[PDB]
């Protein structure tokens, strides 16, 4: 995800001539002694990368070709996406075919059950929502995306949803079983992760936002909380109870207190920069330990958001602030993510120098924390919670309500 | 320090969404 052509100002087709003379021009801007304004030294080290790679016909057809092959890689995405999307699965499993186990989690609108197929063995996470309570909550269409969207896409960090089904009282999402616990579990034990181990975490959100945003998907509700970490130490996203299809800007109040984008909380039609916000909060309370917002009451913690003043540790490294004063930028004209070059000027940011994106894609790098285990059933990694008896009325709600789940 | 208050403040446990 470099744009060559771009950083020296360029057309797809440009001769060798003009490459060299953009090289140049471009050069003598960004020049040690001619500029030493902040990262222009970066930026002379970019445009010469740039040239070398197009002013070579073998390596500008390799990188023309890579263009092709990752257009190629969208449009099948975009193609396994709306074939699902246009027309869900349905009806793929049912309850008694499930031994439920033990409570995982509990959020603000469901249950989330560690549950075993009695006939293959094989161990799910089944989140449980009563209809009458999702019906009070306001939360219809928010659990019809929820549904309909985590099962249309794919991508190696979302955790999958393998049935779904619904009785005359509940719904039920059984996703694959995450057994490392959540993020947040850790994180507040550890205290802190170290600016390598964040940004190892951080680097896979970044390409599951350039994901699902290249599908107009809007995610909602990043917080360690919602994050899993598998047997390998990588993410799985869960909770897409907020996952939305935009195109243009959405005007719902939703998310969580601590990680609410300002747009949000002002009432704005807003759009993807609100996941990009988010994930400023997110590396913030990973390097930290505590979130960049905070207080006893979310009515202060709102008024700290929309200030946007913002104080970091006197440990973070100077490119970690300078990621995030363009992450938490209250403008989100200005935000990192939401500008002309899209998620490239987060890839390409310094603090992100030593990642390597494709390897992060393909899960080649080892993970910094490797969660213990003592059995496939082993749950420690969970808190405990009060266990609760799932009740099936011999009558039907809210059945119109839920047609389409 | 700003992670002593936090850990001796009111929102150091899980947190769920707003349903407003
Ligand atoms: N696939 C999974 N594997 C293991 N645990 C999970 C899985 N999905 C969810 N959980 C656990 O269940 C908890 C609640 O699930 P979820 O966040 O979807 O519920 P919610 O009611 O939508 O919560 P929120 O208040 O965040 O909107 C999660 O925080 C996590 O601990
Ligand atoms: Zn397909
Ligand atoms: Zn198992
Ligand atoms: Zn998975
Ligand atoms: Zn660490
Ligand atoms: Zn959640
Ligand atoms: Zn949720
Ligand atoms: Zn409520
Ligand atoms: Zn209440
Ligand atoms: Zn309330």
């Amino acid at each position: 995800g470099k744009d060559y052509y771009q950083t020296l100002g360029l057309a797809r087709g440009a001769s060798d001539e003009e490459i060299k003379r953009a090289y140049r021009r471009q050069a003598l801007r960004y020049h040690p002694d001619k500029n030493k304004e902040p990262g222009a030294e970066e930026k002379f080290k970019e445009i010469a990368e740039a040239y070398d790679v197009l002013s070579d016909p073998r390596k500008r057809e390799i990188f023309d070709r890579y263009g092709e092959e990752v257009k190629e890689f969208l449009a099948k995405a975009k193609e396994d996406f709306l074939k699902k999307w246009e027309s869900p699965a349905q009806n793929t499993a049912h309850l008694d075919q499930f031994e439920r186990i033990k409570t995982l989690g509990t959020g603000s609108f469901g249950r989330v059950m560690l549950v075993k197929h009695k006939e293959t063995g094989n161990h799910y996470a089944m989140k449980i929502l009563d209809k009458q309570k999702v019906v009070k909550l306001k939360q219809i269409e928010h659990t019809l995306n929820e549904k309909r969207i985590l099962q249309a896409v794919n991508f190696p960090f979302l955790v999958k949803l393998e049935f779904s089904f619904k009785d005359n009282s509940n719904l039920y999402m059984v996703m694959e079983y995450v057994p490392g616990g959540e993020m947040f579990s850790h994180l507040r034990r550890i205290g802190r992760f170290s600016e390598p181990h964040a940004r190892f975490y951080a680097a896979q959100i970044v390409l599951t936002f350039e994901y699902l945003h290249s599908l107009d998907l809007i995610y909602r509700d990043l917080k360690p909380e919602n994050l899993l970490i598998d047997q390998q130490g990588y993410i799985q996203v869960t909770d897409f109870g907020f996952a939305k299809r935009v195109k243009g800007r959405t005007w719902t109040l939703c998310g969580t207190p601590e990680y609410l984008a300002p747009e949000i909380i002002l009432s704005k039609g807003y759009n993807k920069a609100v996941d990009w916000w988010a994930l400023g909060v997110l590396i913030y309370e990973m390097a930290a330990g505590y979130p960049p917002f905070f207080a006893d009451q979310p009515i202060q913690i709102y008024e700290k958001i929309v200030s946007g003043k913002v104080r970091f540790p006197s440990h973070f490294s100077s490119d970690l602030k300078d990621l995030l004063r363009n992450l938490l930028q209250v403008d989100l004209t200005k935000r990192f993510g939401n500008l002309k070059n899209g998620v490239n000027d987060i890839k390409n940011h310094k603090w992100f120098a030593t990642t390597d994106w494709i390897a992060i894609y393909q899960r080649k790098v080892e993970a910094p924390f490797i969660p213990k285990f003592k059995g496939p059933g082993d749950t420690s990694n969970f808190d405990d919670y009060e266990e609760e008896e799932i009740r099936v009325s011999i009558n039907e709600k809210c059945g119109k309500e839920f047609s389409e789940f | 320090t700003t992670y002593a208050d936090f850990i001796a403040s009111g929102r150091t446990g899980r947190r769920n969404a707003i349903h407003d």
